[PDB]
């Protein structure tokens, strides 16, 4: 098979694997989508990078919220106005505040598939379409930022930011399981060691990023 | 560990010998089987003729 | 085709158990072979078959059989009509267990 | 055999396994299901995450409140009223609480198949659930959040989240027992290492998801 | 093939690579570009130096000032007016600054794709840059110094400073992926070690260039 | 081929490499300039010795300066009169002095490709030609000393101070990459170990030089 | 010129995959040969050129 | 790992044997090919004559 230089789509990657794993047979090519699915699920299980983040407006009814199905890990969430970053606590702590509480900070916890809030916040989704040129935010709304699982390819010309940034990342990781189908044991380590090397290369690009501007201390004192 | 049974056509059915002492290519049982040179394949069948 | 009581004495001793995994033939032509496998705990009896498979050239390159008698036998049967297939040699993938 | 790009489920997985161990004979396949029943169990025995969690109401009735069959482990437990969290203790303490009747910090414990609560609570459920009553969630009673034993597969088109999300895991882990049925141990080691390295990713995902939002170590409540 | 003494660029480099791996067949060459796209990425993912840095003006407009696509990491950030340096902090602090309005030490933070600044700054740029205005450097607004994602090569006569300065690097590092396409691993180790040992020289060059002139550890300012 | 005893020019060195790497073929000799380019760039990336230093007059317009393109690392810089060695600080420190400052020392920092100065110095280049027998320095000028990258040979009879001092230095280092083109792996280490041995031999000649006259303490007290 | 199904059985076992990198002939005289390569996953088929 | 196929001219085309059991210098396929001593080269072509 032949592949292009700017590998950007699932279709070309599927043939690129059959090129680097040079063998091309029905027993191998037909399972390649499974190998890619195995590789992506392993990578996305612990990888956290800004491009896969997402903004979302919640629908707090009475101090409660339902977790989005695509939610994986939670980061900063705040009000649409005036800021007020929220902080996480334990169920055994928020319950204490409810019974004894009959300007204040905001705490939240997780009850299985639900969020909770002590001050009994009420937030609403945007008012949505009609003519639908804008999407007007509503007052007393909140904004949440979280890491969401990217959708599985399930299509040839479909693409993902991983292919655009590190196409070799999935390429080596899918060769891991490809070398697991046929026990190229020596191949398993070489793809994996390179795979983690590319995978670990992601993180120090990120921690050197969030604290890049001017590394200082903590200018937050209560007064 | 491998037991490569190569050159199946070297020799055919044998008797008067222990089945445990036969050579790997001293493979022994054949009905309607043809052994030539280094290969094993089915012997020609029987069909009527008039 | 059949050969009874392969003890594998040229690689290991007779009495040890030998985990059998694969038979790897090198066939020639087109056909549909039927492979059988079996064994016995003692060197004198003709063992009881354990499994059977059909071998198709061009789709299957070799067969899987699970055995660990020290005395393995295999049967090769070709009953197919339009088959002119042939076999050049085999390659038995197997392991070593133990003995008492 | 052959398969589809995504392996939704059993009906295909039980074949893909045979595939990844190319030599798929019948003496072997017919135990595929068994290998799988082994692997899922080896997993669930210690895996803990949300997607298998449960909300449920209880019937304390004299504090003999009984444990559901499906139970494995509890995360938290509370009321739907004013959000009061319970906490857990031993018999040796709750008994004292009894011998010293005066109860706000509700405790409970595990007597065989029974749950005890110090105060003679009376949450309630209907009799057997012919139901015909949502009853405001059974009189907004206590509610439990516990991890539950998932169902063993019993059908080809049967499914589970795992396959939607992380099937390669099951594949490898059952190949493990599959490569144990027949003695190819190097493959065993490889399958197993990969299963574990796939797995720990998940728990780390969950850990990085839990306690997000930078909570303080513990809001010290005076009261 | 053949080459010139200096290897200015791609048009020659993509051949020199084939050369240094004497056996240059077509199944191999046509992926040369891919190997290269891999290597440059494996580099830029963590390499940081001046020559790729950038000056740029911003438009704060309500402190939603947005992050440019090309961004990787920031070194410093300031005004063209009186040279005021910003510094960086977390939401959890800037939000406090908001809830405590009274601002000289300007802080900012990273909300997804957005930059926030505590004071509602209003640096400005024109609308889309049809321009027709230098405008005294857009009203001498803030200016940013950040490392930017360089362009992937897309042309033979295309170039980059790297080749003017340090091409052997790219050569070795792509030979790495080239000696991975086809299994010659010893060569891999050698290529890779040499790439790294070439590289660290550069960062050390930069380190020895940075903070030259014997500055005191920190001029302690009272004020 | 044949080479002279006093190896001093790029032309003779190019044939000397083909002599020590005794093979002479079109696949090897045509790439020798690339190997030398690789060797020199690796050496000059971190080597700092007086003979490659340079004096330069700056053009400070208003407390600012543009970094010369050939600049690699900065050392002492001073005024043409009365001395006044300058010292380096951080952008976060010089900016503090500007806002609060509305005989004093001089501090400078780096803004990407620009120099900055707190006291808003103004310096000018020499008045330059006309009859052009002298190059008269101008008053209020400054002098800077920095390490500059030596130009690439790109010519046969061209020469460099490295060839005059340590011709074997580049000779061994270019044999490193020469033994990388053809995998003389044993040759790689022997040239490299000798190469670093000659390369490291440079530095203790230099640190034993800058402090050679009379090693004492620090006679610099503020009074 | 052609030879089908080189299993390399004299150095390694038949079924293992063998990363092929180079063919190193020792030719004589002047000419221009054309070399092709291919293989099959099973020992019976004539493989597809690569 | 190497597979030195030396003495190409030892023997020519063979049949009635498995392609996997042929010797390394038992190389087998030839059209317009000439095998002598230890070397392989093209056979003489055909040209008209009058």
């Amino acid at each position: 098979p032949d592949v292009q230089y700017p590998i950007n789509t699932y279709g070309w990657l599927k043939k690129a694997v059959a090129l680097w794993a040079d063998r091309d047979d029905d027993e191998f090519v037909n399972q390649i989508p499974n190998f890619i699915n195995f590789a992506e699920k392993e990578i996305y299980r612990n990888l956290r990078i800004p491009p896969l983040e997402k903004e979302v407006y919640l629908d707090i009814k009475d101090g409660v919220a339902y977790i989005p199905p695509d939610y994986l890990e939670a980061q900063w969430m705040m009000r649409a106005k005036d800021g007020t970053i929220f902080q996480v606590t334990s169920p055994e702590e928020i319950s204490y505040r409810r019974q004894h509480g009959t300007n204040q900070p905001v705490n939240f916890a997780r009850f299985g598939s639900r969020f909770i809030f002590y001050p009994s916040i009420e937030a609403d989704t945007p008012y949505y379409p009609d003519d639908g040129s804008p999407l007007i935010p509503a007052e007393n709304s909140v904004i949440l930022s979280y890491y969401a699982d990217p959708p599985e390819f399930h299509e040839d010309t479909d693409t993902s930011t991983i292919l655009t940034i590190a196409p070799e990342l999935l390429l080596y990781f899918t060769l891991r399981h490809a070398c697991l189908f046929v026990q190229d044991d020596n191949g398993v380590q070489k793809w994996s060691a390179l795979g983690k090397a590319i995978l670990d290369e992601m993180v120090e690009q990120n921690k050197k990023q969030e604290y890049s501007g001017s590394p200082i201390a903590i200018p937050n004192n209560m007064t | 560990a491998l037991y490569p049974i190569k050159s199946l056509g070297a020799v055919g059915v044998i008797a008067d010998q222990a089945p445990t002492d036969l050579a790997p290519n001293a493979f022994t049982n054949a009905i309607n089987a043809r052994f030539v040179e280094q290969r094993v394949f089915k012997t020609g069948g029987n069909a009527p003729l008039s | 085709l059949e050969r009874t009581g392969i003890d594998f004495d040229n690689v290991t001793n007779e009495w040890n158990q030998k985990h059998i995994n694969r038979f790897r033939p090198q066939t020639t032509g087109s056909g549909t072979y039927i492979f059988e496998a079996g064994g016995s705990q003692f060197s004198n009896e003709y063992g009881h078959p354990h499994t059977s498979k059909t071998y198709t050239i061009g789709v299957d390159r070799h067969v899987s059989v699970r055995l660990n008698h020290p005395y393995l036998f295999y049967n090769v049967i070709d009953n197919d009509v339009n088959s002119n297939a042939a076999i050049n040699g085999l390659t038995i993938e197997f392991a070593v267990g133990g003995r008492r």
